[PDB]
């Protein structure tokens, strides 16, 4: 679900990415970390929303969901639940149901000086030939000898 | 190799709090799938888990007790420090410090959970008393002359608190046919125990016996002759 | 909660026989919670094996285990007499972790004929306002066996204790020790006291009898 | 006052297009998991459709590209359109709401519809055909005898049969209609009385078909050999 | 694609007995599974939600347990309305992986009773259109087990017989039972002797209905 143009509970009322997405993600199996004995009850879940998502929004609201015709007063009943849900990770839960650690990365690029970029790949320096060299940009053909 | 050694006041009064802490070497409150364990035992009774903690700060706590219990770790000085509130006198028990790790090989599948070496246990009796001095008894044997040439005597000791009475006859010099029960607690908080040889009935005056009781918390001494009596 | 019930309550064979124990689990859950530990006498529990199917580190392989939904068993092949002890059968599956109540492995020896002997209090303790009675059963087999006290041809019940000792490291019996307290007024108001005792090796039950006027 | 009810039901020929109506009193429809399954007559439930609070739909792997659920705020209602049915549609559908319960039953459905009947053939709907089964030729047996009627070649259901007007109920047996190869349908009427009462009482036997208006009374007179 | 066996298929027991009900997956499925009751003419109604949790407005006497592959559903006290349909359905695989089980149907327990047999051959009526039936009819028969087999003058017949039952009925709580042979009237001219034998658990020895077109 957590990919451009998918649905789902997830894909809409926790984490929702745009279409045009630039960068991506990163995820690995983290069952021998995330899991307890008697159940790991630390994570939580949107299950209950009015609508869906804007692309890279976050909702940390934590009030009562009306599933009904009858305003409750922040008080649980019937038709209104806490929209939240804890997972029930096991580490005997079979595969599909075990915890995963997923990272994002997004990559942005402003008419801003660009900054964060990999590392420039250097060779060896050799002396007394003719050679094409390349120092941090300045581009030249000759001899490099030893100077005072 | 990991060690794992109990400490802590082991006489506590009715309803006030107890607290135990266990040093562990060999093994850190760091380490992923490494976590420590109090549980205790009644005496004659099954084991009883009391708390597990994780390496990652997690807690779990007896549902039942859970209102009474408390456990919290020194990552530096690596030591767990468990304490109850509100005791009750048949918490009487013994504690144990336990190693807790889970096996994983490389793919998280769990080939199940264990409790791998434990600690020694410390005694824990919660009664409302005072230390007193042991009483020596010398059960001498009937008057028999031969009964097929076998007969026993011994001591018995009372009136002692808390556990535990060591016994030793001849400053145990004598293991043959040496038989100490263990002690029973009776109504008023108070112990008793029997210690009984067997002898020849030719050896009854050949031989003069001595039974020594000694009681680190009433600080006693005692020893006792025993010989046999007529009619 | 979780219940598990080992069976059978005592086993008791000779060296050298299998040993089969079982654990019962109250619901179902799964196989890879269930572990087994040993206890022996005055020392603290180790870790036996784990999964239900795994061996722990050094665990002979004599030790083995089998079992799924609610019910496992573990078999012993070849024992020797050092892993004569408890075995507690325990589970992960739902909190709180429960232990079994424990099953005693005990070597099997033949039946003993016990030697009752009487003990009244004596002189040291007939002076301080309370008197104990001891009358001991001595090499017993097996660990059942049944002591009444009497005062006067009379059953007395609720006012006397027992005691019971480890089995025997090289005869396999038992020493048991049976005790009656009274007061001054309660020693003095009676002229016999006596303890009988039926064993299973015992022919017909055996009262020993004490007076304490005419000795 | 949380209420349920279908509606939109019935029979059409097969390829045709069909809407179905859910219509949710006490609870908002744009704002719950809405759930669509149907149910073949005597077998199990099959899920089909699904709507989310926001927008999202689910359909089954047979019933993708022909399903359609939709909801309407101002209504309080459901839709469902059926294009190119098939003869496998046939069944009763049942509009459910999903993850609700006092208990936060995640998943479970507590609320359902009285469901609603779609059927789905072309076996030209007529009416029934109704033939007599008299007793055997016999004194006694004991005091027992049986005797019903036939009815056969009817189409749709149901199909009401009455014995007497109304003035024999005990000992009838209704068996349930079978389905034939030809498209049709088929089932008996029966019962037991006694033998003594075969030549002096009067028997009427009457099947009435709404479908098709159909009303046929007759008389089941045992015959001689 | 998880299907799901439940077990029985059905179940028989009288008031006040305790109800064992089993349904097992082909995979793990924690416990992401509910217990549903349905009684003919209407539609479901949920029980126990989650496998183990009861539904508020639901009896106690029921409970549910289980783990994994395996779901339980244990009734203590078996109340005269308790007869019906009972499913269990999983909600575990996220996307689209609802998939519903067999089911459990419970019905009322009693001793055996003999059925009676009853043969109605076809009508001259019937004949006027160039279509036969013949019937064999089974009366007030416990349980519901029986085989019927036909026999067109001495002969096996198989492929040509549709059968209908009777469900329980509300005073004897025994099936009915009725089945027909339908044949065009070139074929039934041809042959002279017709019969149904039937075989049952309370019958010693099967019953044959056996009648002949020319005599009668």
């Amino acid at each position: 679900q957590i990919a451009p143009g998918q649905t789902g509970k997830i894909a809409d009322y926790n984490y929702k990415l745009p279409d045009d997405f630039t960068g991506c993600v990163i995820a690995w199996n983290s069952n021998n970390l995330d899991s307890k004995v008697g159940g790991n009850y630390n994570y939580l879940y949107r299950l209950f929303r009015k609508s869906n998502l804007k692309p890279f929004e976050r909702d940390i609201s934590t009030e009562i969901y009306q599933a009904g015709s009858t305003p409750c007063n922040g008080v649980e009943g019937f038709n209104c639940y806490f929209p939240l849900q804890s997972y029930g990770f096991q580490p005997t839960n079979g595969v599909g149901y075990q915890p995963y650690r997923v990272v994002v990365l997004s990559f942005e690029l402003l008419h801003a000086p660009a900054t964060v970029c990999g590392p420039k790949k250097s060779t060896n320096l050799v002396k007394n030939k003719c050679v094409n060299f390349n120092f941090n940009g300045l581009t030249g053909t000759g001899v490099l000898t030893e100077s005072n | 190799q990991i060690t794992l050694k109990e400490s802590g006041p082991t006489l506590v009064k009715p309803t006030q709090t107890l607290t135990l802490t266990c040093t562990f070497s060999g093994f850190s409150l760091s380490t992923s799938g490494v976590g420590v364990a109090w549980i205790r035992q009644p005496p004659g009774k099954a084991l009883e888990w009391l708390a597990l903690i994780y390496w990652d700060n997690d807690k779990r706590s007896s549902p039942s007790l859970n209102n009474r219990l408390t456990i919290t770790k020194d990552t530096s000085k690596n030591q767990v420090v468990l304490t109850m509130t509100n005791m009750d006198p048949e918490d009487t028990a013994t504690y144990y410090c336990a190693h807790f790790f889970s096996h994983y090989d490389s793919s998280n599948y769990y080939y199940g959970s264990w409790f791998d070496p434990w600690g020694q246990g410390t005694l824990v009796t919660v009664s409302s008393a005072s230390t007193k001095g042991p009483s020596v008894f010398p059960l001498a044997p009937s008057s028999k002359s031969t009964s097929g040439g076998t007969a026993a005597l011994g001591c018995l000791v009372k009136d002692y608190f808390p556990e535990p009475v060591t016994v030793s006859w001849n400053s145990g010099a004598l293991t043959s046919g040496v038989h100490t029960f263990p002690a029973v607690l009776q109504s008023s908080g108070l112990y008793s125990l029997s210690s009984v040889v067997t002898v020849p009935s030719s050896s009854l005056g050949t031989q003069t016996y001595i039974c020594n009781v000694n009681h680190k918390p009433s600080n006693t001494k005692v020893d006792k002759r025993v010989e046999p009596k007529s009619c | 909660e979780i219940v598990l019930t080992q069976s059978p309550g005592t086993l008791s064979l000779s060296p050298g026989e299998r040993a089969t124990l079982s654990c019962r689990a109250s619901q179902s859950f799964d196989s890879r919670y269930l572990g087994w530990y040993q206890q022996k006498s005055g020392q603290a529990p180790r870790l036996l094996i784990y999964g239900a199917s795994s061996r722990a580190t050094g665990i002979p392989d004599r030790f083995s285990g089998s079992g799924s939904g609610t019910d496992f068993t573990l078999t012993i092949s070849r024992l020797e007499p050092e892993d004569f002890a408890v075995y507690y059968c325990q589970q992960f599956g739902d909190s709180p972790f429960t232990f079994g109540q424990g099953t005693k492995l005990e070597i099997k020896r033949t039946v003993a004929a016990p030697s009752v002997f009487i003990f009244p209090p004596s002189d040291e303790q007939l002076k301080s306002g309370t008197a104990s009675v001891v009358c001991l059963l001595n090499n017993f087999y097996p660990r059942e066996a049944k002591v009444q006290w009497k005062v006067d041809n009379a059953l007395q019940s609720g006012n006397s204790q027992e005691s019971v000792t480890e089995q025997d490291s090289k005869d396999s019996t038992y020493s048991l020790s049976s005790t009656l307290t009274l007061s001054k007024a309660d020693y003095e108001k009676h002229k016999v006291y006596a303890c009988e005792v039926t064993h299973q090796g015992l022919s017909s039950p055996v009262t020993k009898s004490f007076n304490r006027g005419e000795c | 006052e949380v209420q349920l009810v279908e509606s939109g039901g019935g029979l059409v020929q097969p390829g045709g297009s069909l809407r179905l109506s859910c219509a949710a009193s006490e609870i908002t429809v744009s704002s719950n998991y809405m759930n669509w399954v149907r149910q073949a007559p005597g077998k199990g439930l099959e899920w089909v459709s699904v709507v989310y609070p926001g927008g999202s739909t689910f359909y089954t792997d047979s019933v993708k590209g022909r399903f359609t659920i939709s909801r309407d705020n101002s209504k309080n209602t459901l839709y469902l359109q059926m294009n190119s049915l098939r003869a496998e549609d046939t069944a009763v559908y049942y509009c459910a709401r999903e993850s609700g319960g006092f208990p936060l039953a995640e998943g479970a459905f507590d609320i359902w519809g009285q469901g609603t009947m779609v059927t789905v053939s072309s076996a030209s709907t007529k009416g029934p055909s109704v033939f007599p089964l008299a007793p055997s030729s016999k004194s006694t047996s004991g005091g027992t005898a049986a005797l019903g009627c036939l009815v056969k070649d009817y189409f749709p259901e149901p199909v009401t049969v009455s014995w007497n007007s109304g003035a024999l109920t005990s000992g009838v047996h209704t068996f349930p209609a079978v389905l034939q190869s030809s498209g049709l349908y088929s089932l008996s009427s029966v019962v037991t009385v006694p033998s003594s009462s075969l030549g002096t009482q009067t028997y009427i036997c009457n099947v009435n078909h709404k479908p098709s208006n159909t009303k046929v009374d007759k008389r089941v007179e045992p015959k001689s050999c």
